[PDB]
């Protein structure tokens, strides 16, 4: 749709692609396995790559000369999910990694001699701090800017 | 061994004729 | 300066502290007053190179001295031959 | 054991050869050795920059007379066919017979090397023409770069005098300057053009005796007082011209008409000076700002003093800025330093695309090693604009009387500062470099779709909204119609700023996945560099490892080992530290342009399209294509075309690796060796008694990092310098 | 289409709110001040800066826009002439 | 006479040195 060409409804050059290349993946002519039970060229590898026919699923995909596909991302016409649906994903996982970064560290720099006890680990992966991010609905989007980490502790 | 002030002389002298005929030539013997 | 690299501290005690680096410190001059009263940063440098060996070891909180001289003799540096 | 150098003094007597070397280089840091008072200096750097403009015109004149009795111009100038010019001739008794095989270029005699600088197309340019017009050059240029020289002594001397306070103005210069200078440096500009050089362009000649009896018109300056301009524009040029001889010239100076032209692109005859001369008002009007006397204007105070935009109620002071610019000559001398250096890539980056002269690109090689000059340099600034910066802040600068004050704070809330700088980086690191492997873990593997590739949208986007009229598409309100600009049309956007798609010259190249990665790592180049420059600034003054590393800041490089163990932490080793990412952004940059450019020449653009989106290609096609020409022109079947480049070009690979000794070799092995090295000579026969003045020593713990480095900088930049043009010049492209 | 002498009317405006002051009291430069030798210390590193002195001819000599650039502009420039034409002089209306 | 213009790259690039490599040796002594 956009600067590029249209997806995979039609996409010549692309079509191409598909063919040379890949199918001389052919170029084989036998290489024997008439009946044999090994050598997977043959059976997907292509088939995999290939039986992915004039359909992909069909995601739109802008492809441009050469026909390699490109990502706009803009929210629009199709393309939304190629940045944002796979984006929040990369915070909300991160975030995640180091708000219990914050946490399997918070809860230590007390008790006795609290010097090194990370070069073991207490609980493997933090394993009780755990879910807590996944037990982050909201949570430091207010708590972080709310007491605790107050501004006091800034 | 008259050498009380020289040297400035035979470095105009001796490389102005080291050089100048040195470089020059009638009919090249080209580089 | 000729010499001035400030290892000074504030303890100037110096047992198991420091005592290290080739002439150059001929110090335990005890100013009236600062703990185990040895004290100041030097005695007559125009003598030894430039180590920071200097501290290494017993503190000069803050910097610790290098090579900052420039004015450079010869026997300031091994190889005047 | 003598006294000798005549300025320093611990220097004066040491007896090795750091005598040497350390001599030649303080020479030129004035403030502060011994020579010197806030009196001496200013004037011991004044009598030394008027010793400069003086070596800017022995350089412009033999410019200008390496040209003008061989080296073809009564040639060039009857029509300028990519066929090699002239700069001067080659002359080494080193050279075989083989002087003979190109090297010896076509119209000329001897052996020669044609310019790849611009001059010959603006020496042409603004008019001068003629071979017996013209031989005229050093003969002003140099009657003049004498007088700069004059005033050098002249204002020397005490007595008519060299002035000492009145250094520290500002308000009366630059009140003076960007009206006295700029403006009138420009008008006077806009006056030769126009008089003497768009005649001698579309026109004809104007005869070295007349001046007066040549007149643009018939019937002269006519109105023009008469407050009635607009009639220069109307039939000004024309198209079908054949530039240089009227016919479809027509005569009326001054336009914005017409445009691009198969034959010359280039700004047109007349708008370059409209221009120069319209911005002549602007700083004249803004010459004439601040006091000189009289009594009008402005006090450079007063207007910072409590001015300040969001200050007023934000507990944020602003003292006086002035007498710390003013009495410091190193923020003077690091907010000059940029600027120039901002502008010396705007300079160099318009000169594309816009440039202003008779036959260039189109001519594309002097076009390609002369964005650089100005690439490099430009680069090569900014790092020692960000490290006068960093002296400011020790030799100057004071706490005392800086404090609350906008220039603190900016210390005192800096830990920050480099973070929220450094986590640009590493962000702006692994994400090009995931997305650059990827693309290359992907292709070997056989496919090359699942390459990952971003169109680069807010690129091309600036550009549908201006002449990118590219494959129609809307946008809402613009449409490709509709509204238009409805306010605008046939005035000011006419054919020019439309050039459009234009697979030849179209100034804007219209950009893909390819070039939202070379872009986003130029992106990581200045910001890692700055990282480190912001840094090596940001405490010239100390820090925890070194708190007090202070009263001589800059270049102490190194200290002892213990504390954490600490090393190249001095202000000029992070210099010394950034000049490597100068050295890899303006790289990257360069190096981008061309591989473009080249493709977009004699030949394809797919090429850079789905062979930049990766690496290895960068390397293979480009880079390994296209040097071709160049290294079998040794051959082992005789020299070829090109020998002075491939030579430099390995040239290039060795100053360059031999940097690292210096580098990776640290003066304590090689001082001891040498320790061993002269036990020879005094335990030799036939070299004994014969003695040094200068006690055989191993470099300075700071002195290294620079020759290695003023060596892999060379090498460097003579390897691209010699690579570029050794593939731009057969190419193709 | 563009009054072009719309605005050099316009910028002689103002610097006619220049002709000013050669006239109107005492010398040249408020005398020169301080330009030539060199203020001390005042000069020094600073002065004057004055919110409070854009008054004076605000309402009189802003009337020397409307001089020239009334009846000596669009409306040729003095017709009222005459006073020595012969080696050569006139001067004669291009409008 | 024909063909001699040979003299501004030794007295330059060759004797021009001469005189400063012996000459600066005034950085050493004079
Ligand atoms: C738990 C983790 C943690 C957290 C919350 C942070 C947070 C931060 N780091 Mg950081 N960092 C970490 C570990 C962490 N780091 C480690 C281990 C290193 C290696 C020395 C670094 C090296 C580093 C540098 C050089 C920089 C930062 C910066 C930053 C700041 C910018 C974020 C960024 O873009 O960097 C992305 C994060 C990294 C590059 C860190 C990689 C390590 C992660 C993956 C730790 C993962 C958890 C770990 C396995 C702990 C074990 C779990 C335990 C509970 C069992 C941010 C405050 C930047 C800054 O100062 O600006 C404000 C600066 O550029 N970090
Ligand atoms: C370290 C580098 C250095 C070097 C070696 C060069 C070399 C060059 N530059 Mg350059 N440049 C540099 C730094 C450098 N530049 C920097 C830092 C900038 C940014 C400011 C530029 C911006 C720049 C531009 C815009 C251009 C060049 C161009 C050039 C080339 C033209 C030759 C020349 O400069 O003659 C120099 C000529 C003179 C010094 C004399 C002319 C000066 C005039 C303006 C003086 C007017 C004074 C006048 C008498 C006053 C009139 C008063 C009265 C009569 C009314 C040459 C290759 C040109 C080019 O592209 O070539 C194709 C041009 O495009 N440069
Ligand atoms: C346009 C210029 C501008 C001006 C007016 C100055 C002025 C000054 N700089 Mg400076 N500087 C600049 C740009 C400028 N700089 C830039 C762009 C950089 C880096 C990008 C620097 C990096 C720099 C450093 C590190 C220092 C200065 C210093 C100084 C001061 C002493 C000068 C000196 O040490 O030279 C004397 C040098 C020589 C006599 C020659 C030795 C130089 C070597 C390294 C050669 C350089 C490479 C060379 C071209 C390669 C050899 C040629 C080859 C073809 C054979 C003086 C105030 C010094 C200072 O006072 O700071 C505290 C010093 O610290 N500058
Ligand atoms: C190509 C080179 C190499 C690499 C990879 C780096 C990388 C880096 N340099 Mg660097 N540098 C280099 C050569 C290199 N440099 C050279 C030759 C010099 C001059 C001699 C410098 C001088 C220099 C300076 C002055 C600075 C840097 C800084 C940096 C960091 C800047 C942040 C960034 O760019 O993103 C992050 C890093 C990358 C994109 C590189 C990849 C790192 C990750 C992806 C490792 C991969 C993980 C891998 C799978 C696990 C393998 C390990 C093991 C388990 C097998 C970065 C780590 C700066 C800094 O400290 O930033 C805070 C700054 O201080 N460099
Ligand atoms: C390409 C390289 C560069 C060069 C030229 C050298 C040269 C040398 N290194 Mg070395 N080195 C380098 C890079 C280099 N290194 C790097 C990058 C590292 C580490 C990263 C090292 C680590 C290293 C170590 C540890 C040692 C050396 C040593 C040496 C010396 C060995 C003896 C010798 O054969 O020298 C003389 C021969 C040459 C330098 C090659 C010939 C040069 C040609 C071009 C001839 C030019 C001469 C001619 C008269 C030029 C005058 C013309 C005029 C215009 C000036 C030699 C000086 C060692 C040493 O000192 O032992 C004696 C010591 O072991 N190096
Ligand atoms: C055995 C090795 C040898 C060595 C040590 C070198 C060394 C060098 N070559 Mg070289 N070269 C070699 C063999 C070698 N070459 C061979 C066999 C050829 C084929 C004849 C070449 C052809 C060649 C060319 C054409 C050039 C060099 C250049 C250089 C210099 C680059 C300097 C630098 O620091 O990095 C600078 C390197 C880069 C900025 C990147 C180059 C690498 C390419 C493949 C990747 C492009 C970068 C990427 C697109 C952008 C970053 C992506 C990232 C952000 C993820 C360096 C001196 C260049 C030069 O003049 O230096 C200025 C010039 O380009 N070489
Ligand atoms: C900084 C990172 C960058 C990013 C954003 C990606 C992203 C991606 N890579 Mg990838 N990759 C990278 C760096 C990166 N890579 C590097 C540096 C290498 C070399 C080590 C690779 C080598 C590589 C391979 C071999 C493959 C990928 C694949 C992929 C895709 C599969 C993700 C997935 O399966 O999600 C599914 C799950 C959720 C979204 C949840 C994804 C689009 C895979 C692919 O299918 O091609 C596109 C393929 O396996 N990558
Ligand atoms: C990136 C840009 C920014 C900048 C630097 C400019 C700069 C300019 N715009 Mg502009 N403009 C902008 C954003 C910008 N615009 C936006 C967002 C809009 C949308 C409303 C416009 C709509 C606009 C119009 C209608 C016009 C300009 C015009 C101009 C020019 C005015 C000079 C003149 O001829 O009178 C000047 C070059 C004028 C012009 O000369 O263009 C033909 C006029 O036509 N602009
Ligand atoms: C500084 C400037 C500039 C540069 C880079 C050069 C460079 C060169 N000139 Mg040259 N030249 C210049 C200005 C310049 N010239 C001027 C202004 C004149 C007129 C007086 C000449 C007259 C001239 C002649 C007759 C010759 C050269 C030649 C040469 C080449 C050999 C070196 C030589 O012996 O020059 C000689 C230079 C002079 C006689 C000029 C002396 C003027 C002084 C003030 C400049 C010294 C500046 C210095 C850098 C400090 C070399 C390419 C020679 C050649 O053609 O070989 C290929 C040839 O011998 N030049
Ligand atoms: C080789 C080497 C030495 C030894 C010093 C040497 C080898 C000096 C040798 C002199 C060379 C042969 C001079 C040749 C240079 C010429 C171009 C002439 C210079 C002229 C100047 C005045 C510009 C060090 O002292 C050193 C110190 C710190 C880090 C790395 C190193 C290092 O790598
Ligand atoms: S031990 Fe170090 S006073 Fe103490 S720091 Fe000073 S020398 Fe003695
Ligand atoms: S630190 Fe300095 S003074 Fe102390 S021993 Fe070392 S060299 Fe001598």
């Amino acid at each position: 749709d956009i600067a590029g060409l249209t997806p995979c409804k039609e996409s010549k050059q692309f079509a191409k692609r598909e063919k040379q290349a890949l199918k001389k993946l052919q170029a084989s002519l036998k290489l024997y396995a008439d009946d044999s039970a090994p050598a997977l060229a043959i059976k997907a590898t292509m088939e995999k790559t290939k039986k992915r026919f004039d359909n992909y699923g069909k995601y739109g995909l802008l492809c441009g000369s050469d026909g390699l596909p490109h990502l706009i991302v803009s929210g629009d016409q199709r393309h939304w999910g190629e940045f944002i649906t796979p984006g929040i994903l990369f915070l909300y996982i991160a975030g995640w990694i180091g708000w219990v970064g914050r946490s399997y560290l918070i809860a230590i720099r007390d008790e006795k001699k609290p010097t090194q006890k990370e070069i073991i680990i207490d609980v493997p992966l933090a394993s009780s701090l755990l879910f807590r991010g996944f037990s982050w609905p909201v949570a430091a989007y207010r708590e972080l800017l709310n007491g605790e980490l107050v501004d006091n502790n800034f | 061994t008259k050498r009380g002030l020289l040297l400035k002389f035979l470095i105009l002298g001796g490389g102005s004729l080291l050089t100048y005929v040195s470089a020059n030539a009638p009919q090249d013997v080209l580089p | 300066m000729s010499h001035s690299v400030k290892i000074y501290d504030t303890c100037i005690g110096c047992t198991q502290c420091v005592r290290a680096c080739p002439t150059d410190v001929l110090e335990m001059i005890p100013w009236g007053g600062c703990k185990a009263k040895q004290i100041a940063s030097a005695p007559r440098t125009e003598d030894c190179v430039g180590c920071k060996r200097c501290e290494s070891a017993c503190p000069t909180d803050f910097l610790s001295v290098r090579v900052y001289l420039w004015h450079e003799t010869t026997r300031s540096m091994g190889l005047a031959y | 054991a003598l006294r000798i150098p005549r300025f320093s003094q611990g220097i004066a007597q040491d007896p090795t050869t750091r005598r040497i070397w350390f001599g030649i280089a303080t020479a030129h840091d004035f403030e502060s050795h011994d020579d010197i008072t806030e009196g001496r200096l200013y004037q011991n750097i004044f009598a030394s920059h008027f010793g400069q403009l003086a070596i800017i015109f022995l350089w412009t004149s033999g410019n200008l007379f390496h040209v003008a009795w061989q080296g073809n111009f009564e040639a060039w100038v009857q029509d300028p066919f990519h066929v090699r010019p002239i700069a001067h001739a080659i002359w080494d008794p080193h050279f075989g017979q083989p002087a003979v095989e190109a090297f010896t270029r076509g119209g000329a005699l001897g052996p020669v090397n044609n310019a790849y600088s611009g001059v010959y197309q603006w020496w042409y340019t603004i008019g001068l023409r003629t071979n017996e017009d013209l031989y005229t050059g050093a003969i002003f240029l140099l009657f003049l770069s004498f007088i700069s020289l004059l005033a050098g002594w002249l204002h020397l001397q005490p007595k008519w005098k060299p002035s000492v306070s009145w250094f520290k103005n500002a308000e009366s210069r630059l009140n003076h300057h960007l009206s006295g200078l700029f403006g009138v440096s420009s008008l006077a500009w806009a006056g030769h053009l126009v008089h003497v050089a768009i005649p001698g362009s579309r026109g004809e000649y104007v005869r070295w005796n007349n001046f007066l009896d040549v007149l643009p018109y018939p019937q002269g300056l006519g109105p023009l007082l008469t407050g009635q301009w607009n009639l220069y524009a109307q039939n000004p040029s024309s198209s079908n011209h054949l530039f240089g001889t009227t016919q479809g010239a027509g005569t009326a100076i001054l336009t914005i008409l017409g445009g691009f032209h198969p034959q010359t692109q280039s700004l047109w005859l007349t708008d370059v000076a409209h221009h120069h001369l319209a911005i002549a008002f602007l700083f004249l009007i803004g010459g004439l700002m601040y006091r000189t006397n009289f009594g009008i204007g402005h006090s450079i105070k007063y207007i910072l003093e409590a001015h300040i935009p969001p200050g007023g109620r934000l507990g944020r002071g602003h003292k006086g800025l002035y007498d710390t610019i003013n009495n410091s000559i190193h923020f003077q001398l690091g907010l000059a330093l940029a600027s120039l250096g901002v502008i010396t890539s705007l300079v160099a980056q318009h000169m594309y695309s816009l440039p202003a002269y008779a036959f260039i690109a189109q001519d594309f090689t002097t076009q390609a090693a002369l964005y650089t000059h100005h690439q490099y340099i430009a680069g090569f600034i900014m790092t020692g604009a960000f490290a006068h910066g960093p002296i400011f802040f020790i030799r100057d600068y004071n706490p005392e009387q800086n404090a609350d004050n906008v220039l603190a704070r900016m210390l005192e809330h800096k830990e920050a500062i480099i973070s929220h700088l450094s986590w640009a980086s590493l962000f702006l690191g692994f994400h090009t470099l995931g997305l650059y492997v990827h693309n290359d873990v992907m292709l070997a593997f056989g496919t090359p779709e699942k390459q990952i590739l971003i169109e680069p949208i807010f690129a091309q986007w600036i550009q549908s909204a201006h002449g990118k009229t590219t494959y129609g598409f809307d946008i809402p309100l613009s449409s490709t119609n509709g509204p238009a600009l409805n306010a605008g049309r046939n005035i000011w956007l006419p054919g020019w700023l439309n050039a459009i798609n234009e697979n030849s010259n179209s100034l804007f190249l219209t950009i893909g996945p390819g070039d939202f990665l070379v872009h986003h790592a130029i992106a990581l180049g200045l910001h890692t560099t700055t990282l480190i420059l912001v840094k090596g600034a940001l405490d010239a003054r100390g820090s925890k490892l070194m708190p007090d590393k202070k009263d001589f800041g800059y270049s102490f490089p190194c200290d002892g080992p213990g504390r954490g163990g600490t090393c190249d932490i001095s202000a000029w080793d992070d210099f010394y530290l950034a000049v490597f990412w100068m050295l890899n952004t303006i790289g990257w940059v360069t190096f981008y342009w061309h591989w473009k450019h080249i493709t977009l020449w004699r030949g394809n653009v797919s090429q850079f399209n789905e062979s930049s989106t990766y690496l290895m290609g960068w390397l293979r096609d480009y880079l390994w294509l296209n040097s071709s020409q160049l290294i079998n022109g040794i051959t082992p079947l005789v020299c070829n075309s090109l020998s002075v480049w491939a030579w430099m070009f390995l040239f290039g690979h060795l100053v360059w690796a031999t940097g690292f000794m210096f580098l990776i070799s640290w003066r304590g092995y090689w001082q001891e060796l040498i320790e061993t090295l002269a036990w020879a000579h005094e335990r030799t026969p036939l070299a004994n008694l014969i003695r040094w003045r200068d006690k055989p020593v191993a470099l300075s713990i700071v002195q290294a990092r620079l020759v290695g480095l003023v060596h892999f900088s060379v090498g460097y930049i003579f390897t691209y310098a010699a690579f570029l043009i050794a593939s731009t010049s057969g190419k193709f492209g | 289409p563009s009054l072009v002498i719309s605005l050099s009317t316009g910028l002689s405006l103002f610097l006619g709110r220049f002709v000013f002051f050669n006239f109107q009291r005492e010398n040249m430069a408020k005398q020169v001040p301080e330009q030539n030798g060199m203020s001390h210390f005042e000069a020094g590193d600073t002065r004057a800066k004055e919110y409070v002195s854009l008054l004076k001819s605000n309402d009189p000599v802003g009337f020397n826009i409307v001089d020239v650039l009334a009846w000596g502009s669009i409306g040729h420039i003095v017709a009222y002439y005459i006073l020595a034409t012969a080696s050569n002089g006139y001067d004669p209306s291009f409008f | 006479m024909i063909n001699l213009p040979s003299l501004f790259v030794p007295l330059v690039g060759l004797l021009f040195p001469a005189v400063a490599m012996a000459s600066l040796f005034l950085h050493v002594e004079k």
